[PDB]
């Protein structure tokens, strides 16, 4: 996981332009595998529409992948707290907001700044912990 | 030349795949794969396996595929596709060109291909084993084992055959 | 887990070492469960097949009783052989292993120092 | 069928799969499969209606393909060590390999669209063979080899099944089609518990078993397939509705029915193993496919729901099918929590 | 095998063709024969965790 | 009498019925003899006979 | 008896050929049984040396094997001979 | 490795990616499925045939003559749909939408 | 032993019973034509069964001791009112049909049960394949509306369609005029007030419907009432005829096994007529529905399943 | 009845439960280190028993 390890690497907050590369780069590669999935289950009516889905899908998770790094990284180091879950708090409603806008509704904005902001405290609960996912067979 | 024949084999073997795999008419979809099991036999006899390659033509080129084409023949559309038809068709066929090309350039300059499975890019011949095989074939006497070590084999897949006979009228009565 | 433990003669519900332990008891708290399983089969059994629930076929009953109480005796052999053996051999690795399990030292709580949170 | 000619079809796959279970040589675990699958096909299409026709083909051409997979699966690992036995594998592209060929055989993961539609096809009678019979094979194989298995590989797998499971089922109508999800959703939570201990994975499967035989023979004697039609069952036979009530609460996993064994023993293995973020998810989107089961609860015998009047015929003549082993089925899959320490004789 | 009837009825339907170094048709090698007889011979009654 | 058909269980099927308590008693008795022996072995086998 | 003889009689009248084939098979399952011949094919399928004859390290207390391939000591084929 | 097996195991991959896409007809995907086997085949005997490993010879001829019985399923189904439908084309066989 | 698949399999087939006398002759008509005299005639001459014409109350003949249950427990229709007025809002007019093809269909289910059983042939009048014309004159005359069309013949495709036509269908076409000469003297108060034109429409969808769709499918051979008292010539062409372009005489018996695990099951062949289709008319609500099951099941014998009702005298219950 | 019936009975319970808890605390520490070395008798994962060789001489020398 060369892709994911370029957001773990970078220190929190230092280095901002590089996070958000990373970061963005992380939400493009998760907008590929949707849109893919799109076009499979449900096939639009040609390749340009194809393509159109792509596009709105990969524009929607780039986004997000780009304001979540670019805000959790200028909050980390503005408020010097490279280990405050909040970090990332505002930074999942900065996706939150940012996905609200691209759909053009209030209501699903708010509800994703709630899920997401609590999801990205809750992904960097586990950075400082020893929280895991998939977690090897020790017993 | 003549070294990598069986490479040269192999590589008509791959896109002999290409053929049936871009899904052209069933007819010359099946034509393709008749060329791919010829060549195929080919690379088996070319390490010996001289009746297990024979089979390869007999019950499966002249066996399977030939009421494999036989269905196609009496079933299938009155407009039959011809392969350049469809631009998918073709662009399939040119597509499965591009990765046998890339390999083949990238196995026979740097021999260090990774894809997937590490390999490494030398001839055909670097992999023979060495020794006399006596007076009998290693093939010929190894499948001669299905009735002297091939005991469970021979009871579960003639059994299996036996209910292929029952399946298919089942499935053909039409209730 | 059990599974290949050295000795394993397949297919084999009841192996002889089982015969070392104390046999479960027919007034076992457990054993009358599968009585009771039993009941509610047999009750079962006349409610769908549109029967006078309790006095319809009272043989029915006491087949569905003898069969889970059966069933269920030779379960809990084997449930206690497996759960006896889990202890078994567990017994003897922290011995062949001293160092893996370590011994703690006495430490009183009077030398214990935990610390106090007042509550308010 | 002619009733000899039917039976040999229902127990040839009954071998197909018995051979998987006790072969130690890796082609002949594909035999049976074989076998699994060229008995399979006769059964879903006993009634011959197009339903069937399509049901057939799309379980074949699934089965076939992930059979296929599981063939080179079998190559690569041989081509790799040389050994036909069935162990821990020795090389990482065959273990991925054969985990998708399995999954696919069994269908947990996207490899799952065929479960829906098969069933639906097929009538109910061989639909509780598919579904129940037709899942011991591929999770022996997974059991046999859950050493070697990768523990992101299956655990991904595991969740989208359940979510899958659990999503889909609240917009199901015909009862096969929630039953389907139900299967989908329930063979997630064995095949999560896999890499851990494999006890679990075999205690999750005979209580789900035993939970499917009791929900699908009821109703083969509702006779309905819909909704509405089974919600009809509640004036003609109230005890059945009664009983599908209590099954469906055990089904759910609601303590302390039988249910509430595969879940619980299941939770805590995988919280002795570290993971505990994962066993969370599975119990709360759990709950999704509980909707669907009080969905049916309510329209089945909870609240009885308008009848016709031709149904008073249906009063006057009594039953005839025996439906054997049903009495006994509902009672071990709905009291049996309390003896839950017999876990311990699995393994 | 998951039910190993094969170990308890005494009986082989398997085995014999499992490993290349078992018994063959007139006493031929397979090849790798002499490498593959240490492996096993290295790894039986260690156990699979323990022997790799 | 009522229903015009003979019911298929109206009349009691005795040889199927005597069976049940032939396999009853023959199950119970076969459990008491077990638990005795079971008993016997382990009063045996573990030192305490 | 009386109806078996004359089922086997309009077999052959109707069917010669199935009633060929069931006589030729039921006879090709049960001769090889009590062949007497059996026991010498398996013997002579034995008595044909593809594997070298390996030796045997010399330690002694065995006389049954030759020490040279001439010698009396060893099985032999004489019966392969006239046979 | 040789590049004789990568050859094949492309060729595995290609009759996969065949198998999966699908275009029209379901004799074309039976079509594929067959490469399957075949490239199997192939790559079966070779690697068994190369070791010397005597009793593997088995799996080869064991491959196919089991592979064959999906042709026997696969072939008798495709008419089946041809029968009803007509043309045995996937898009047709959309009947179990729920 | 019943007819479960082990009893197939160690005996019984089907096929060896059935002869020529097996046909499955259906007698249908007009109103008051003499189809039941004449179906009565023709199985007597034959030796076949007879079936009488399936009523509301038929069903109750079926079960229990053939005593007619209540009409609110047997049907909720009267066919009395329904001639007496069949536009009341009550819905008594596609009520009354619907319950009488299921009559029917039960009916002609035990006549099928008969037939491969014993292998005598079987005679009824009317059929499942001929109520459709009562529902069709008692559409163009107003007595209903669309929407109970829909739900008939629906029913007769989820239900008829596991039922092949029958060997030769007798038709008595009496004219409509006669028939009328005949019911002023029948003098039953409900049945005067028919509505001439609907006595009418029972002809004409007798006429291009009936004998057209069952032709291609059985032979269809017609007379009148003067051929009804002449039944020893509506007799002998049953013997003149083959029984050819007929479904029947080409069946294996595979097929009739699997047609008596149909008829064998009651609600089998019953599962298909309470369709979960929801027509205000014979849609029953559930507190009325409840009670009415609940008087059903109160009702002595019905309480429990045959043979396990001590209230009707069931001893050994304890045992059974 | 007496108080020391609750008493003498609560500690018996006491001293159960512990014994009780204490052994599944040392069961995740026995079955970790069994899981991890594998020199244990469970968790023992099959391998190829060494009794299928042939250990006959072959038809060339060297193998
Ligand atoms: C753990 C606790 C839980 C599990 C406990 C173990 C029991 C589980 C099953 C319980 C019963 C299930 C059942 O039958 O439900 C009714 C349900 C519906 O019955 P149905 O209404 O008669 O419809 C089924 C057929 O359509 C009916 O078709 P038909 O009309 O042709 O009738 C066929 C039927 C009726 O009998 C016949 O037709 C007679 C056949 C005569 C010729 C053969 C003679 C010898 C037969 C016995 C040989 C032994 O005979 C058979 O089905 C024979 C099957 C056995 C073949 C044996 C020979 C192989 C060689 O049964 C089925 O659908 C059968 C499915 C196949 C068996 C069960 C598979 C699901 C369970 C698998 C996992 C089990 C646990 C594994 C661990
Ligand atoms: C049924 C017919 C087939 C099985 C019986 C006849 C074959 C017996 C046989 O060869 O057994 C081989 C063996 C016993 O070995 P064997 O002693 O007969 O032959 C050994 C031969 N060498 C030394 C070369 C390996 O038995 C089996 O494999 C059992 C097969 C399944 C039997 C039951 C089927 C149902
Ligand atoms: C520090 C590391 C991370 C740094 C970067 C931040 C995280 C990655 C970026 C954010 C990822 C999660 C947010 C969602 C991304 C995908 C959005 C998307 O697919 O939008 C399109 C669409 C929603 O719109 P739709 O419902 O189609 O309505 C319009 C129809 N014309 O979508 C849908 O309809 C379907 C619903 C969305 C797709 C499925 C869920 C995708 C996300 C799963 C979790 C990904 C986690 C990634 C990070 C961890 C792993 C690396
Ligand atoms: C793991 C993969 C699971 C794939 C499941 C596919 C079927 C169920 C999901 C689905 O149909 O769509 C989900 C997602 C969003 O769908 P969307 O593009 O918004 O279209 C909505 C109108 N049809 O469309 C998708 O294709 C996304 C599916 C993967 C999400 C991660
Ligand atoms: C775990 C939590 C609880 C889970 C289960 C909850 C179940 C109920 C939940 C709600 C269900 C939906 C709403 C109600 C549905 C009712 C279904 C039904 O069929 O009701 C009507 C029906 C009428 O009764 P009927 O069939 O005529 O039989 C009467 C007895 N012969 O009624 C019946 O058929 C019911 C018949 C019941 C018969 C009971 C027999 C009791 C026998 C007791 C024996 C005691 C022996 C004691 C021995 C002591 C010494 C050892
Ligand atoms: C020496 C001891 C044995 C003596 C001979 C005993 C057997 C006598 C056989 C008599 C004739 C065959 C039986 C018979 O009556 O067959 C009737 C029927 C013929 O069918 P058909 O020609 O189509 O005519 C009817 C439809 N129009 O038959 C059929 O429809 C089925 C025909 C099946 C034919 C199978 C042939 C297999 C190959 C030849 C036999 C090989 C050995 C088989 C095992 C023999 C064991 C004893
Ligand atoms: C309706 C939604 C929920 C409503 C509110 C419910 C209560 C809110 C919190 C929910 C808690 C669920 C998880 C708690 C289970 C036990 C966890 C526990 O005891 O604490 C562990 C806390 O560890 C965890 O990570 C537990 C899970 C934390 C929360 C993440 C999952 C729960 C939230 C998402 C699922 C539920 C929300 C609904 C989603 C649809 C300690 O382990 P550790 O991390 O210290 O382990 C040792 C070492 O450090 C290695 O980790
Ligand atoms: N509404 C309605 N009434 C039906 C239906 N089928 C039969 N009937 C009634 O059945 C009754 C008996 O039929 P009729 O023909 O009058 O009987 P019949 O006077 O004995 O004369 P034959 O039938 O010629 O013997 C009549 O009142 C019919 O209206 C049906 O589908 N709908």
């Amino acid at each position: 996981k060369t892709l994911l390890h370029k957001y773990s690497d970078i220190p929190e907050g230092t280095e901002c332009h590089r996070k958000a590369y990373a970061s963005t780069s992380i939400g493009g590669a998760t907008g590929l595998i949707v849109s893919a999935y799109s076009i499979a289950l449900k096939p639009p009516a040609s390749f340009l529409e194809g393509v159109a889905r792509t596009g709105r899908y990969t524009f929607t998770s780039a986004a997000i992948g780009a304001i979540f790094g670019l805000t959790s990284c200028i909050s980390a180091q503005v408020r010097e707290k490279p280990d405050d879950p909040l970090n990332y708090f505002i930074g999942g409603c900065a996706g939150g907001l940012t996905l609200g806008a691209r759909t053009r509704s209030y209501g699903i904005g708010a509800a994703a700044c709630a899920y997401m902001g609590l999801t990205a405290a809750l992904v960097k609960m586990g950075q400082l912990e020893g929280w895991q996912v998939f977690a090897e067979p020790k017993v | 030349m003549t070294m990598y024949i069986a490479f040269i084999l192999s590589t008509i073997f791959v896109i002999g795949f290409v053929g049936f795999s871009s899904k052209p008419s069933p007819i010359y979809g099946g034509l393709g794969l008749i060329v791919s099991g010829g060549v195929g036999c080919g690379i088996v006899l070319n390490f010996g396996g001289s009746f297990l390659g024979l089979m390869v033509f007999l019950i499966y080129l002249g066996g399977m595929l030939v009421v494999f084409g036989y269905t196609t023949a009496m079933a299938t559309e009155m407009y039959p596709e011809v392969w350049v038809s469809n631009k998918t068709v073709f662009g399939a066929f040119v597509s499965g060109l591009m990765m046998e090309f890339c390999m083949v350039y990238y196995a026979l300059k740097e021999e260090e291909v990774e894809i997937i499975f590490k390999f490494n890019g030398l001839g055909d011949w670097v992999i023979y084993d060495t020794g006399d095989s006596g007076f009998f074939s290693e093939e010929a006497m190894g499948i001669a084992a299905l009735y002297s070590y091939g005991t469970w084999l021979v009871i579960v897949t003639g059994w299996s055959l036996l209910i292929g006979v029952v399946v298919i009228m089942e499935i053909t009565r039409g209730n | 887990m059990m599974s290949g433990r050295p000795g394993r003669v397949p297919l084999q519900f009841l192996p002889n070492e089982a015969r070392s332990l104390p046999p479960p008891k027919l007034t076992d708290p457990r054993l009358v469960y599968m009585g009771f399983l039993g009941y509610c089969s047999g009750l079962i059994d006349n409610a769908i097949r549109r029967r006078p629930v309790v006095s319809a076929g009272l043989h029915r009953q006491l087949l569905y009783v003898t069969s889970f109480v059966f069933f269920g005796y030779y379960l809990l052999k084997r449930q206690d052989y497996m759960y006896a053996l889990r202890d078994h051999d567990m017994f003897a690795y922290v011995k062949s292993h001293p160092e893996d399990f370590p011994e703690k030292d006495k430490k009183t709580y009077g030398e214990i120092l935990e610390e106090f949170h007042p509550v308010r | 069928m002619n009733p000899i000619i039917y039976t040999t079809l229902i127990m040839t796959v009954m071998s197909g799969t018995m051979l998987v279970m006790i072969s130690s040589h890796w082609l002949l675990i594909w035999i049976g499969f074989e076998m699994n699958l060229l008995a399979m096909i006769p059964v879903l299409m006993k009634n011959f209606n197009p339903r069937a026709t399509e049901a057939a083909t799309k379980y074949f051409l699934t089965q076939a393909t992930a059979s296929m997979m599981l063939m080179m699966a079998i190559i690569i690992n041989l081509l790799y060590s040389g050994q036909w036995t069935i162990t821990k594998m020795f090389n990482p592209v065959a273990m991925t390999m054969m985990t998708m060929a399995l999954a696919m055989k069994l269908g947990l993961s996207p490899f799952h669209f065929w479960v829906p539609e098969v069933t639906q096809g097929i009538s109910l009678q061989a639909g509780l063979l598919l579904l129940t019979w037709q899942k011991l094979a591929p999770l022996s194989v997974l059991c046999q080899i859950s050493q070697s298995i990768n523990p992101n590989l299956m655990l991904t797998m595991a969740m989208l099944s359940i979510l899958i499971g659990g999503w889909g089922g609240l917009n199901q109508t015909q009862l096969r089609k929630i039953m389907a999800y139900s299967s989908i959703a329930h063979m997630g939570w064995m095949t999560a518990v896999l890499p851990y201990n494999t006890t679990m994975t075999i205690l999750n499967l005979l209580i789900y078993i035993t939970m499917t035989l009791a929900m699908f023979m009821l109703l083969i004697h509702s006779s309905a397939t819909t909704t509405l039609s089974l919600s009809h069952t509640w004036n003609k036979m109230p005890v059945i509705t009664s009983l599908m009530m209590v099954t469906l609460l055990s089904m759910g996993g609601l303590p302390p029915l039988s249910g509430f064994m595969p879940k619980w023993m299941i939770i805590q293995e995988m919280t002795k193993n570290e993971s505990i973020i994962m066993p969370t998810l599975m119990a709360m989107t759990a709950l999704l496919n509980l909707y669907f089961y009080m969905r049916l609860a309510y329209s089945s015998s909870l609240t009885m729901f308008p009848s016709t009047n031709n149904m008073k015929m249906k009063w006057q003549f009594e039953h005839t099918k025996q439906m054997k082993l049903l009495p006994t089925m509902i009672v071990l899959s709905t009291l049996v929590l309390p003896m839950t320490p017999a876990l311990s004789s699995l393994n | 095998p998951f039910f190993d009837v094969q170990k308890r009825l005494g009986l082989d339907l398997d085995r014999w063709m499992t490993i290349q170094s078992a018994e063959q048709p007139h006493k031929i090698p397979g090849r790798c024969h002499a490498f593959e007889k240490e492996w096993i011979e290295c790894a039986h009654g260690i156990g699979g965790i323990r022997a790799e | 009498k009522f229903y015009i058909r003979e019911p298929p269980h109206g009349s009691p099927d005795w040889l199927k019925v005597g069976l049940t308590l032939g396999t009853s008693v023959f199950l119970w008795i076969y459990l008491i003899k077990q638990h005795k022996e079971d008993v016997l072995e382990y009063k045996r086998r573990n030192g305490l006979e | 008896a009386g109806r078996i003889a004359s089922f086997l009689k309009n077999a052959w009248a109707k069917e010669p050929v199935l009633v060929a084939s069931f006589a030729i098979g039921g006879l090709a399952i049960i001769l090889p049984s009590l062949s007497p011949y059996t026991n010498y094919a398996i013997r002579i399928n034995r008595a044909t040396p593809y594997n070298y004859p390996v030796p045997l390290r010399d330690d002694g207390n065995m006389p049954d094997v030759p020490s040279h391939p001439q010698d009396p000591q060893g099985p032999s084929l004489e019966w392969l001979k006239n046979l | 490795m040789p590049l004789v097996y990568m050859n094949i195991i492309m060729a595995f991959a290609i009759a996969l990616a065949g198998l999966l896409m699908y275009r029209s007809h379901l004799m074309s995907s039976l079509l594929c499925l067959e490469g399957m086997m075949l490239s199997l085949f192939i790559m079966s005997t070779l690697i068994i045939l190369n070791t010397h490993f005597t009793l593997a010879n088995m799996m080869p001829i064991i491959l196919l003559v089991f592979a064959a019985c999906e042709a026997a399923l696969g072939l008798s189904l495709l008419v089946m749909v041809s029968n009803t439908y007509g043309t045995d084309y996937v898009q047709n066989l959309n009947l179990l939408q729920c | 032993l019943q007819y479960g698949p082990l009893a197939f399999v160690l005996g019984e087939r089907t096929t060896r019973k059935l002869t020529e006398t097996s046909k499955v002759i259906t007698v249908d008509g007009n109103i008051c034509s003499g189809k039941g005299r004449l179906a009565r005639e023709i199985a007597e001459k034959l030796g076949l069964r007879h079936f009488p014409e399936a009523g509301i109350h038929y069903a109750d003949s079926t079960t229990g001791d053939g005593k007619p249950l209540d009409v609110q427990l047997s049907g909720n229709c009267s066919l009395e009112k329904f001639y007496d007025d069949p536009k009341s809002n009550d819905g008594n007019s596609y009520r009354l049909q619907s319950w009488l093809y299921a009559s029917r269909l039960l009916q002609y289910a035990d006549a099928l049960e008969h037939l491969l059983s014993t292998g005598q042939g079987v005679v009824l009048e009317r059929s499942i394949y001929s109520d459709f014309v009562f529902l069709e004159a008692m559409y163009r005359q107003g007595f209903i509306r669309k929407q109970c069309v829909e739900h008939y013949n629906e029913v007769k495709k989820v239900t008829a369609c596991e039922y092949l036509p029958p060997h030769v269908v007798v038709y008595v076409d009496v004219p409509v005029p006669e028939i009328q000469s005949r019911i002023q003297k029948k003098g039953n108060p409900h049945e005067m007030k028919i509505t001439a034109a609907y006595l009418q429409d029972i002809e004409n969808a007798y006429k291009k419907t009936f004998l057209p769709e069952m032709s291609e499918k059985c032979e269809v051979l017609q007379y009148s009432a003067r051929e009804a008292e002449d039944a020893e010539k509506v007799v002998e062409d049953i013997e003149y005829l083959k029984c050819d372009k007929g479904p029947w005489p080409d069946q294996d018996d595979r097929t009739f096994h699997r047609l008596r695990m149909l008829v064998q099951n009651k609600l089998e062949v019953l599962n298909y007529t309470t369709i979960p289709v929801y027509l205000p008319e014979i849609t029953i609500g559930a507190h009325q529905s409840d009670r009415v099951f609940q008087k059903f099941t109160e009702l002595p014998g019905r309480k429990y399943s045959p043979g396990y009702n001590e209230d009707v005298g069931d001893k050994w219950i304890w045992l059974k | 009845d007496g108080p020391e019936k609750n008493y003498e009975k609560t500690m018996a319970i006491l001293q159960i439960e512990a014994e009780k808890a204490e052994l599944r605390l040392k069961e995740l520490e026995v079955r970790r280190l069994m899981r991890a070395r594998g020199d244990g008798p469970w968790y023992q994962y099959p391998t190829i028993d060494k009794a299928l060789i042939d250990h006959s001489p072959k038809t060339t020398p060297d193998n």
